[PDB]
RNA sequence: CGUGCCUACCAUGGUGACCACGGGUGACGGGGAAUCAGGGUUCGAUUCCGGAGAGGGAGCCUGAGAAACGGCUACCACAUCCAAGGAAGGCAGCAGGCGCGCAAAUUACCCACUCCCGACCCGGGGAGGUAGUGACGAAAAAUAACAAUACAGGACUCUUUCGAGGCCCUGUAAUUGGAAUGAGUCCACUUUAAAUCCUUUAACGAGGAUCCAUUGGAGGGCAAGUCUGGUGCCAGCAGCCGCGGUAAUUCCAGCUCCAAUAGCGUAUAUUAAAGUUGCUGCAGUUAAAAAGCUCGUAGUUGGAUCUUGGGAGCGGCCCCUUGCC
């Protein structure tokens, strides 16, 4: 090819968008953004498909570029602009709010949360830095670079940010004994407390985690995603701890109905 | 007396990748001159001109006259001589006509009766035979 | 390019040796007995029953406690149970292969509404379930290979239709005569 | 005699309207045509019948239900903003004319061809 | 070599014989319908020694 | 940017019987498809990922991004208009045409869905989507039945019955209804951008001229004719065996049957059948096959032997060896 591609197909597009077959040809392509395109979630996909508040696609183009949709606090004017994992969407002038978890199948959901945790963020670090002058910067996994964070922020830990001013507060390290959320692999959408974590000099760490009723799986660190301090997740989180049941516990709570 | 270590997969590999081609199948599936020497090309039917109806003999146990057609190839250009079914059709069957013609059991054997002609003549004019026989349409 | 479907199954076995006197037999009685159009529908239920024998011996492969094999076992039961071959009974997966062909074309549409009456001979049930006479709850049904379900198996009644509802369909012609 | 009934019902204050579900019923007489139904829901919901717009149908095999998606406008002008000039197009609202093809593409070839003033002649006349 | 002047010899010298009307013969079902019922259904009296589907 | 990517100097190296190098491919590669014990074998032009090329082949400007071809420059091969002084061309994009063949659809409608681009809620999109052709293939499925009355070709429970028939199968070109309902003929809704198609509903719509199922076959394999008339090793049939020379169970016709059924015959590539390519799983005295014999490297295979009984505890742990520091 020549330069960058500029399409996406339907049939090309990842599982986790709940895309149709019959539909149509093209998929959405969502814009280049602070999230990958394996991980994003398009709010063309958002709002038309899983919340059911327009039909057509050119309905959330209008609504959205006459501003009714807000991420982060501000208004974003695409119809295609990228989500990611631990996202704020609120919406003004019906009374709603979003957040954006994982489920335990693997999938985005709804979770109507309040504006008191509109107000609060999460954040991984993917890495740290200094510029000019010997001033310290932090990259955000959302792309947010912030300068003059902290002394004692290690590379794989979790900042909670603030929407408001954009500034960071109250920190969580990386330790052994914290609540971590994967957000990535075949395991993701699975809640639990870090056990044992190996470091390997090849380039590539894993981890293993329990939950409650202790059950037991192991990932890399970029899947990752510290949740909490010690057992008690700073963001509410939906179904219970939204702990994997089993194909015979799904089958036995559909039979319970 | 065969050989069965662990570490003789390319000696079994290679015997019987050299022992699959005295199968007269197999070669004459690839090995080229089979289908660079036959007519059709490989293919299942030709078209060709009528260039002469020749009547050749049978064989000893059943002896009788077999009627069949010349043809110059479209496709190729080789001559072939090609059977023509039923009790007429060689009424049916004019000079310099466009004939689509097939194989009959097996293309590299001729039928039992029929000496050396390996081809069964389908339409005439673009209009079968069958169609010829049982009262359809016309030449 | 296009992008609809593409996707083809064959519910349809042609059986390899062409003409054999005991299987023409059998199948001709089986014919005659249920009633059915040709052998296509007849190869259905062949099809059909190696299907789940396939799954079935798939299932008896594996060990006791396998995840899978109970999960799926359980499944396959609660189908043919769904269905109506089984009996509530009998979970076990050898007793699949204890089915016989017959059983489907037992509980086949036509063959259960000739059981449970308003029929009258199969063959007249064939046109009384095509000829829209003969329903389901609250979808009425055309198609005579209908798998009744166990759990309704008895809503078999028809509204504004000409035995049942009323309408001068065709009598229209013999009082406009009398007229 | 027939019978309207909603069952799924999303309130969109984003874009002021109430959309549903609506299954129409029928013992009876065949598919009903535009006007009853937004007659029959109109009346249902006690509102003016010029601003419900409904679209879609099934028909489940003798008698039976057809399921259609409905919306209720509020007003007009976000009635006029937020829909599709097509499904105006059963009200009148919106027009073209003339939906002809060559037309477009025969002026952006003459418009391609000249330039300027004579462009401008003939591709307004 | 021989000669090609007999050509459709015995299909000319045949005498036609006009094809006289059949009743129209039951279709698909019911014609599967009287397969059944020709022989499995009231050739039980008959005995199993001899066979006699056509002569 | 890293590099024999190129220059200069210096060294004489690198690969190969574990298949190098060189030819062939009717070879674009995969995800996949067909084929059913298991193991495989044969395709993968093609809707998704990736690569390549826009007649061959070479060069290049702009631009973040091209050796771009619905951008440019020259040559070669075609080819248009020429007032003979010169201009423009690149469908392996969409329809459509010529040629080639065994072999393939309408110069349609629309941006309404899907998404894409631009300054941008509005523009545009033969990308797409809808209709028309479409027996490539698949699914579901009537084709006139259906219960009847009557005549019985007569079977069956059984009574001397030479029949009670509260069961029956079937022929009834026999009658009767349900006159069931469909295909077509058409109003009106819906469907859709606009229609169409399907569904819904009104009015028609069946008594053998009906509103008509063919394709093959009837010696064996192989289900089904030692029926009839012609034909006389002629014609012809037959995938093989074979038939035909005056009685043809096989040709040609008619009648009756047989098989599949809105799909059957044919030709060809190919898979199983083929344990007739065999690793599971073949042969090698005589049928085809053990080299004339022996040494011999690469290959392949390679004797035995080096950590054990127990203990605690019910009904997995430690040691008397059981992870060292
Ligand atoms: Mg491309
Ligand atoms: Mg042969
Ligand atoms: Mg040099
Ligand atoms: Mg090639
Ligand atoms: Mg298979
Ligand atoms: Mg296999
Ligand atoms: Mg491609
Ligand atoms: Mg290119
Ligand atoms: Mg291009
Ligand atoms: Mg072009
Ligand atoms: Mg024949
Ligand atoms: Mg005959
Ligand atoms: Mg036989
Ligand atoms: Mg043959
Ligand atoms: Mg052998
Ligand atoms: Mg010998
Ligand atoms: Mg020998
Ligand atoms: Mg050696
Ligand atoms: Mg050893």
């Amino acid at each position: 090819a020549r330069g960058p591609k500029k399409h996406l197909k339907r049939v090309a597009a990842p599982k986790h968008w709940m895309l149709d077959k019959l539909t149509g040809v093209f998929a959405p392509r969502p814009s280049t953004g602070p999230h990958k395109l394996r991980e994003c979630l398009p709010l063309i996909v958002f709002l038309r498909n899983r919340l059911k508040y327009a039909l057509t696609g050119d309905e959330v183009k209008k609504i959205c570029m006459q501003r009714f949709i807000k991420i982060d606090g501000k208004v974003r004017v695409d119809v295609t602009y990228p989500a990611g994992f631990m996202d704020v969407i609120s919406i003004e002038k019906t009374g709603e709010h979003f957040r954006l978890v994982y489920d335990t199948k693997g999938r985005f959901a709804v979770h109507r949360i309040t504006v008191e945790e509109a107000k609060y963020k999460l954040c991984k670090v993917r890495k740290i830095t200094v510029g000019v002058k010997g001033i310290p910067h932090l990259v955000t996994h959302d792309a947010r670079t912030i300068r003059y964070p902290d002394p004692v922020i290690k590379v794989n830990d979790t900042v909670q940010i603030d929407l408001g001013t954009g500034k960071i507060i109250n920190f969580i390290k990386f330790d052994t004994g914290n609540l971590c959320m994967v957000i990535g692999g075949a395991n993701l959408g699975r809640v639990g407390v870090i056990t044992n974590r190996e470091r390997h000099p090849g380039s590539f760490d894993v981890v293993h985690v329990k939950d409650a009723n202790g059950n037991s799986f192991a990932t890399r660190l970029s899947n990752i995603f510290v949740i909490g301090n010690g057992n008690k997740p700073w963001i509410s989180l939906p179904r219970g701890k939204g702990i994997r049941l089993t194909v015979a516990e799904e089958r036995d709570k559909r039979l319970a109905t | 007396g065969k050989c069965r270590g662990l570490r003789t997969a390319r000696k079994l590999r290679s015997h019987r990748r050299d022992q699959k081609w005295h199968d007269k199948q197999y070669k004459k599936a690839h090995l080229g001159t089979a289908l660079k020497a036959n007519p059709f090309g490989g293919a299942s039917h030709a078209k060709g001109i009528v260039l002469e109806k020749v009547g050749v003999e049978a064989k000893q146990p059943n002896s009788a006259i077999r009627k069949c057609v010349r043809v110059q190839l479209i496709k190729n250009g080789k001559k072939i001589t090609a059977f023509v079914p039923n009790d007429g059709c060689l009424n049916f069957i004019e000079e310099n006509d466009e004939v689509l013609v097939a194989g009959f059991g097996r293309k590299g054997h001729a039928v039992g009766d029929i000496p050396g002609v390996r081809f069964k003549v389908v339409k005439v004019a673009n209009v079968s035979l069958l169609a010829l026989y049982k009262g359809k349409k016309e030449r | 390019p296009v992008a609809r479907s593409w996707v083809c199954r064959k519910t349809y076995v042609t059986p390899r040796r062409p003409f054999e006197k005991s299987r023409l037999d059998q199948e001709l009685k089986l014919i005659g007995e249920y009633g059915l159009r040709n052998k296509r529908e007849v190869w259905r239920v062949k099809f059909t029953l190696a299907k789940i024998r396939k799954a079935a011996r798939e299932l008896l492969t594996l060990d006791e406690k396998d995840p899978r094999r109970l999960f799926e076992g359980n499944a396959l039961l609660r189908r043919l149970v769904r269905i109506g071959v089984l009996d509530e009974g009998k979970m076990k997966l050898d007793y699949i292969l204890g089915l016989k062909i017959e059983d489907f074309l037992e509980r086949r549409l036509q063959t259960q509404v000739f059981k449970l009456g308003l029929a009258k001979s199969i063959h007249h049930a064939r046109v009384l379930i095509r000829q829209r006479h003969i329903r389901v709850r609250k979808q009425v049904v055309n198609i005579p290979s209908f798998i009744v379900r166990l759990d309704s198996q008895k809503h078999i009644d028809f509204s504004l239709r000409s035995p049942y509802g009323g309408g001068r369909p065709g009598r229209v012609k013999r009082k406009n005569a009398k007229k | 005699t027939v019978t309207i009934r909603t069952r799924k019902f999303m309130t969109n204050r984003l874009l002021q309207r109430k959309q549903m579900v609506i299954d129409v019923l029928h013992p009876g007489k065949a598919t009903v045509p535009k006007t009853e139904i937004r007659e029959k829901l109109a009346k249902m919901y006690k509102t003016t019948p010029d601003v419900i717009f409904v679209f879609g149908f099934r028909t489940h095999f003798g008698g039976g239900k057809t399921t259609g998606f409905g919306m209720i406008y509020d007003s007009l002008d976000y009635a006029k903003k937020n829909e599709p000039k097509h499904r105006l197009a059963r009200h009148g609202l919106y027009e073209k004319k003339k939906t002809s093809r060559k037309q477009r593409k025969e002026r952006k070839n003459r418009m391609k061809k000249v330039r300027g003033t004579a462009k401008a002649n003939v591709g307004a006349g | 070599h021989g000669s090609l002047a007999r050509a459709g010899k015995v299909r000319g010298q045949t005498p036609k014989v006009a094809k006289q009307e059949k009743k129209k013969k039951k279709t698909g079902r019911a014609k599967r319908r009287m397969q059944y019922n020709r022989r499995f259904v009231n050739v039980v009296p008959t005995f199993g020694k001899k066979k006699g589907p056509n002569a």
